[PDB]
């Protein structure tokens, strides 16, 4: 299975951008996918994860409401809309595929993953 | 007190139920490891030697003083491999399997002292029973079959000081423990007195066992003991009518090998 | 109480009946992954020994307890064989292990001379010298104390919460198996032609009450031609005669 | 089964304090044990560790040389002899046991058994 990169960009603070990363590889069949956030000065951060077979979606506290995380299983595309981007939210955003993320209540955060996003620079200019 | 070796005869003892099958008023021919009838049985009494296990062991005691309390079974008994320790502590009965470093003179006494072993190891399992002339004959058969340690036993009231009483009684299964080790030798654990046992070995034998109406074995014929026993076994009867019966084949055995090739 | 990941607790489970369908069916396990076994294969297969291994680890490290994986925990705290048979079960303990101010009671190792062998445990406190200069006591010149604490806060990211993990390792030895799953029984049916299985004895016939008595250790009987004639029900200690179906 | 800490107190800079702790049963014998500290405004950090059977002690960079930690294997009692104290040393000190070897009997060999805390103040 293969990864992809689409979107990114520089926006004004308070603006919005669209992200996504098409599903690649002949072996992909509704596997859970999600969004990874990384920056030189920050700990590894999970943005969201969507279960392909059920639609159950995990969101991080800094992501809920502000950003919309969704996936189209007919197009096999993973999409996230970066609404109201803040200066504090600037980072490189990666598209990873979630092995597992929800066997219990009070959970949804991804446990295991395999291939990391290549490169999508999302920045702001005040 | 230096004692000599001494031996006696097994008479008709050493028969046990080979299986858990109920039979009624039939004669059943079976092949299993059994103590032969009238087999030479070693008599011990200041005696705690290590004896071989071979195929299985027939053990019996005639006591009124509760001196014999347990057994050690194993391959080496030197802490290098696993051994099975079965001891009646006069409180409970403890069965455990460990790589114990055994004492070279194990004993119990009064309970006021328990030696048996020095070091211990990670036991596979442990079982502990609930807390709790000669008058008591205790008979046991110990077998190690496909990793399972099977114990059969019987407790018979007796009135005899010098030897095993004569008669017939079949031993009943007591336990079937999933041990999984090889057993080649064993040692008897006896208590020291404070304010007599027989050991025989099992051999592959065919027996014709007589079951009564209630499924109890009341008699048996050891087919290899005597031509009359062979006749009883081939006819599946303990009563043989007057006549001539063919029971076996006389075969001369070779004693030497000859290998010859040209010079 | 659960043990720290470095000095994890290994409970040897033997000589018992292992009910596994309850663990799979039970709620609130954050992960339950089986390697070489299946929830539809367990609770039946008999094993010689089962080893439970219990550790408290940060959520981000849960992925490291699996065959074929690498990472700081997999390499220095708990190495699992790649040829592993068994199940890794874990659940969130944020409402148990977290404490106000941070729970620093759980330790993990960051500095180890070599990778940990599968199922090997280490309780050493020896200082790691990092291959540079003699330590002669830990000092801040490429010389480190091997164990560090976790900071489990009541409020933290999900990946930073404590999780309790139990790994059930299944061992098959040459000894007779001692750990089996539960057996299921059906209701007893009398006076009908019924296929029956009593322990390991199977057949088809009509079960009726018997007037025969069996010794306490006898489970079934046979007739004059070694054909099964009666059985003693494993749960009700009564004798049942077997009549062939016409 | 349980550990109880004692000692502690207030000293002037340059003074010394003997801290100690002890535990019931087979807690300290054949186990490693050591000390940790937590300043009132900081997270808890490692101070020292001594192997009960070994007898050697490792010390933190802020500990080595200035003050020592010891033990008594017969009384299963741990001691810390703190000296040359500075205002920066004010903290609550804890002792704790490291997990030990497997014990076939019913035991808690793998647990840490953290203590209650001994307050040491410099002023
Ligand atoms: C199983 O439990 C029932 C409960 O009534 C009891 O009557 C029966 O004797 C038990 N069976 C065995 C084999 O203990």
């Amino acid at each position: 299975v293969q990864l992809q990169e689409s979107g990114g960009g520089l926006v004004q603070p308070g603006g919005s951008l669209r992200l996504s990363c098409a599903a690649s590889g002949f072996t992909f069949s509704s596997y859970a996918l999600g969004w990874y956030r990384q920056a030189p000065g920050k700990e590894r951060e999970w943005v969201c994860a969507i279960s392909g077979s059920g639609g159950s979606t995990y969101y991080a506290d800094s992501v809920k409401g502000r950003f919309t995380c969704s996936r189209d299983n007919s197009k096999n595309t993973l999409y996230l809309q970066m609404n109201s981007l803040k200066p504090e939210d600037t980072a490189v955003y990666y598209c990873a595929r979630v092995y597992q993320f929800y066997g219990a209540r009070d959970y949804g955060y991804p446990y295991d993953f395999d291939y990391w996003g290549q490169g999508t620079q999302v920045t702001v200019s005040s | 007190t230096q004692l000599p070796p001494a031996y006696t005869n097994s008479f008709t003892r050493g028969v046990y139920y080979p299986d858990k099958v109920f039979r009624s008023s039939v004669l059943h021919s079976t092949q299993d490891l059994f103590l032969p009838f009238f087999s030479n049985v070693t008599w011990f009494h200041f005696d705690n030697p290590v004896l071989p296990f071979n195929d299985g062991v027939y053990f019996a005691s005639t006591e009124k003083s509760n001196i014999i309390r347990g057994w050690i079974f194993g391959t080496t008994l030197d802490s290098k491999t696993q051994s099975l320790l079965i001891v009646n502590n006069a409180t409970n009965v403890v069965i455990k399997v460990c790589e114990f470093q055994f004492c070279n003179d194990p004993f119990l006494g009064v309970e006021s002292e328990f030696r048996v072993y020095s070091s211990a190891n990670n036991c596979t399992f442990e079982y502990v029973s609930q807390p709790f002339n000669f008058k008591n004959l205790r008979e046991f058969v110990f077998k190690n079959i496909d990793g399972y340690f099977k114990i059969y036993s019987k407790h018979t009231p007796i009135n005899l000081v010098r030897d095993l009483p004569q008669g017939f009684s079949a031993l009943e299964p007591l336990v079937d423990l999933p041990i999984g080790i090889n057993i080649t030798r064993f040692q008897t654990l006896l208590a020291l007195h404070r304010s007599a046992y027989y050991v025989g070995y099992l051999q592959p034998r065919t027996f014709l066992l007589k079951y009564n109406e209630n499924g109890t074995i009341t008699d048996a014929v050891d087919c290899a003991l005597d031509p009359l026993s062979e006749t009883k076994c081939t006819l599946k009867s303990f009563t043989v009518e007057k006549g001539i019966y063919q029971t076996s084949n006389f075969r001369v055995q070779p004693t030497e090998s000859i290998v010859r090739f040209p010079n | 109480r659960f043990a720290s990941v470095y000095a994890w607790n290994r409970k040897r489970i033997s000589n018992c009946v292992a009910d596994y369908s309850v663990l799979y069916n039970s709620a609130s396990f954050s992960t339950f992954k089986c390697y070489g076994v299946s929830p539809t294969k367990l609770n039946d297969l008999c094993f010689t020994n089962v080893y439970a291994d219990s550790f408290v680890i940060r959520g981000d490290e849960v992925r490291q307890i699996a065959p074929g994986q690498t990472g700081k925990i997999a390499d220095y705290n708990y190495k699992l064989p790649d040829d592993f048979t068994g199940c890794v079960i874990a659940w969130n303990s944020n409402n148990l292990d977290s404490k106000v101010g941070g729970n620093y009671n759980y330790l993990y190792r960051l500095f180890r001379k070599s990778n940990l062998k599968p199922f090997e445990r280490d309780i050493s406190t020896e200082i790691y010298q990092a291959g540079s200069t003699p330590c002669n006591g830990v000092e801040g010149f490429n010389c480190y104390f091997p164990l560090q604490s976790y900071g489990f806060q009541p409020t933290n990211g999900v990946g930073y919460q404590p999780y309790r993990v139990v790994v059930l390792s299944f061992e098959l030895l040459h000894a007779p198996a001692t750990v089996c799953g539960p057996k299921k029984s059906t209701n007893l049916v009398k006076n009908k032609c019924v296929n029956f299985n009593f322990n390991g004895l199977t057949g088809t016939g009509v079960l009726t009450e018997s007037n025969k008595k069996f010794l306490p250790f006898q489970q079934f009987g046979r007739d004059i031609a070694d054909t099964t004639d009666a059985v003693r029900d494993p749960q009700t200690l009564e004798i049942l005669d077997i009549t062939p179906c016409s």
